[PDB]
C-alpha cells in the first residue's frame, strides 16, 4: 500500500489525510466498491459533499473538479481518483 | 431545496478468471499438465 | 502364445522383470513391483525416443532398428514400435 | 483457372520449394504467343480450408507468355520466370499485388533472343542470394542477380 | 462491439446516444482517458454539463448522481460509467 | 505444415482460427519473430487485445493465461504457444 | 551460465533480480519448463502477479509487456523472456 501521488489539486493537509484515509479503507474492505463508498463518505462529512471516488486496477477517467478538491495516487497497484463535483 | 435528491450508486466491475499452463516444445506426449482405468490400451 | 514365451523368458536366471508398457508409459502386463513397473516404463518411453530422433538426425531417411542401454546393475533392451514397444531387463552378470 | 482452362492447355507447372502447398500452373495457346497476352498464372494452396481448388489462390497477369515459372529456395515466395518475347521478369508475391513485377529486364542486344529456359543457381555469396540465368537461343550463357535482370552481368 | 446494458437510470434517448458515442470513442481510441474524454464531452454538449465518464476493465466506484442521468454498460469486455453531477 | 494440438484452453472457433493464422504466418514468414507478430496483432484485431505469442523449436515456457483464450500446437516441428493476458 | 542482457525496460535493481533467480533456477533445475516456472513464480511473490517466463534456445516472440516490466537476456546459450502482463 505504498503510496505515490500522480497528480493533485488539494491542500497538504488534506493530501495525506486522503493517503491515510484510501490506506485504511483497504485494510478494512476487500471489494473495490465498498473501499470507494468508505473514502466518499468520510469526504463528505469533514469536507462537505459532493465527493466522488473510483478505486481499481484498470480505467481510465475525464471528470471536471471543483478547484483545490482533486487527487489522484496509487496504493501498491491500486489506483484511488479522489474528488470533489457538485 | 434545490439539490432536491441525491442518488447514490455503488459500482463493481466483475473479475478475470486466469489459470497458469505448462508448456514445453521438446518432452514426452502429454506436453504440459495444469499445477487408473486404463482403457486406453484395449482397442490395440 | 507369447505370454507363454514371456514366462519361459522370465524363467531364465538372467532375466530380472518384463514390462509392457503399451500407452506411452501406461502398461498392461508386468513381472515387477509397482513402483519399479511405472518407473522403468517411463523411462525407457523417454529413452527410446530420444534414441529414434539420433538416428533420424544423422541420416533424415533412418529409424531405429534396435536399442540397447548397459549398467553395472542390469541391462536393459526395447524395440522400435508402431504402437508400442516391449522391455526387458535382464542381470548381464 | 474455370474459365481460362476451357481455351488454354497447361505447358508449365512447378512447385514452391518453401511453400509445399503451392502448387503452380501456366496454361496458354499453342498460337500466337509472338504477340498478344496469352494467359495468367495459376496458383492454387493444398493447404487448410482449401476446399476450391479451383479458385486460384493466387493469379498473375503476365504482360506475355511465360515458361518456367519456378520459385526461389530460401525465399517464401519469389519467383522469375521467363517470356517468349526474350525477357525474365522478377515477381516478388509478398506485396499480394500478384500481377505486379519487381524488376525488368532490358530490349537491347544483350538478351534479344527468345530464350528457352530459365533457372535458379545459388550465388558465391551468401546462400540467401541466387542467381538467375536464361538459356540462350543464340550461344550466351546468360546470369544476373536480381536488381542485375536489368544489365545483365555474364 | 456488442453493447449490453446493466444499470440505467436515463431516458431511452440517452442511453443509445451513449452507446453510440462510446461506440465511437472506442473505435477512435485506445486508451481509456481519451475514450471517457470524447465520450463526457460530447455529453457536455449535447445535453449540458456536467458529465463525467470512467472507462475500463477493472474498478469500483461510489458516486452521487443527478436522476435521470446514469447509465452503466459494456462494450464488449470494456465497461462505460456516465452520469451527470454538477 | 500438419497442425497438431495438444492443449487448448479455448473456444472450438477460436482453435481453428489460431492455427489457420500461424498457418499463414509461416508460409508468408521465414524468421519466427516475424512469425509471432503477425499471429499476436491478427488477434488483437478480431478477438480484443491484449494477446501474446511465442513460436519456436526450442523452449519451454510457465505462463498465466485468460480462461478461453489459451492455445499450445505445433506446426511440423515449429510449436506456437498464443494466449491473452491483460 | 555466463549472464549477457540484451534488452530491457526494467530497473537496474529489478535486471539483477531477474538474473540472479535465472542463474537459481538453472543451477537447480534441468528440464526447461521447470527452469521457467521458478523465475516466474519469484517475481509474482516480490513484484506482485501476474508475471510470464520462456526459456530456451530457439524461439521468437511477439509480446506486450507492462511499463518498465520487461527483460530479455541469455545465460550461455539459453535466452530467457522475463515480463509482466495483467
Amino acid at each position: 500500500r505504498k503510496a505515490v501521488i500522480k497528480n493533485a489539486d488539494m491542500s497538504e493537509e488534506m493530501q495525506q489525510d486522503s493517503v491515510e484515509c484510501a490506506t485504511q479503507a483497504l485494510e478494512k474492505y476487500n471489494i473495490e466498491k465498498d473501499i470507494a463508498a468508505h473514502i466518499k463518505k468520510e469526504f463528505d462529512k469533514k469536507y462537505n459533499p459532493t465527493w466522488h471516488c473510483i478505486v481499481g486496477r484498470n480505467f481510465g477517467s475525464y471528470v471536471t473538479h471543483e478547484t483545490k478538491h482533486f487527487i489522484y495516487f496509487y496504493l501498491g497497484q491500486v489506483a484511488i481518483l479522489l474528488f470533489k463535483s457538485g | 431545496q434545490c439539490n432536491e435528491d441525491n442518488v447514490e450508486r455503488d459500482i463493481q466491475t466483475e473479475e478475470i478468471e486466469t489459470r497458469e499452463v505448462w508448456t514445453q516444445h521438446p518432452g514426452e506426449s502429454t506436453v504440459v499438465s495444469g499445477g487408473t482405468s486404463d482403457a486406453v490400451v484395449m482397442p490395440k | 502364445e507369447v505370454e507363454e514365451t514371456l514366462k519361459r523368458l522370465q524363467s531364465q536366471k538372467g532375466v530380472q522383470g518384463i514390462i509392457v508398457v503399451n500407452t506411452e508409459g501406461i502398461p498392461i502386463k508386468s513381472t515387477m513391483d509397482n513402483p519399479t513397473t511405472t518407473q522403468y516404463a517411463s523411462l525407457m518411453h523417454s529413452f527410446i525416443l530420444k534414441a529414434r530422433s539420433t538416428v533420424r538426425d544423422i541420416d533424415p531417411q533412418n529409424d531405429l532398428t534396435f536399442l540397447r542401454i548397459r549398467s553395472k546393475k542390469n541391462e536393459i533392451m526395447v524395440a522400435p514400435d508402431k504402437d508400442y514397444f516391449l522391455i526387458v531387463i535382464q542381470n548381464p552378470t | 483457372p474455370p474459365a481460362q482452362a476451357q481455351g488454354l492447355h497447361v505447358t508449365s507447372i512447378s512447385w514452391n520449394s518453401t511453400g509445399s502447398v503451392v502448387a503452380c500452373a501456366y496454361g496458354r495457346l499453342d498460337h500466337g504467343d509472338w504477340s498478344t497476352l496469352k494467359s495468367f498464372v495459376c496458383a492454387w494452396n493444398l493447404d487448410r480450408r482449401d476446399l476450391r481448388p479451383q479458385q486460384p489462390s493466387a493469379v498473375v497477369e503476365v504482360p506475355s507468355a511465360v515458361l518456367c515459372l519456378a520459385f526461389h529456395p530460401t525465399q517464401p515466395s519469389h519467383v522469375a520466370g521467363g517470356l517468349y518475347s526474350g525477357e525474365v521478369l522478377v515477381w516478388d508475391l509478398s506485396r499480394l499485388e500478384d500481377p505486379l513485377l519487381w524488376r525488368t529486364g532490358l530490349t537491347d542486344d544483350t538478351h534479344t533472343d527468345p530464350v528457352s529456359q530459365v533457372v535458379w543457381l545459388p550465388e558465391p555469396g551468401h546462400s540467401h542470394r541466387f542467381q538467375v540465368l536464361s538459356v540462350a537461343t543464340d550461344g550466351k550463357v546468360l546470369l544476373w542477380q536480381g536488381i542485375g535482370v536489368g544489365q545483365l552481368q555474364l
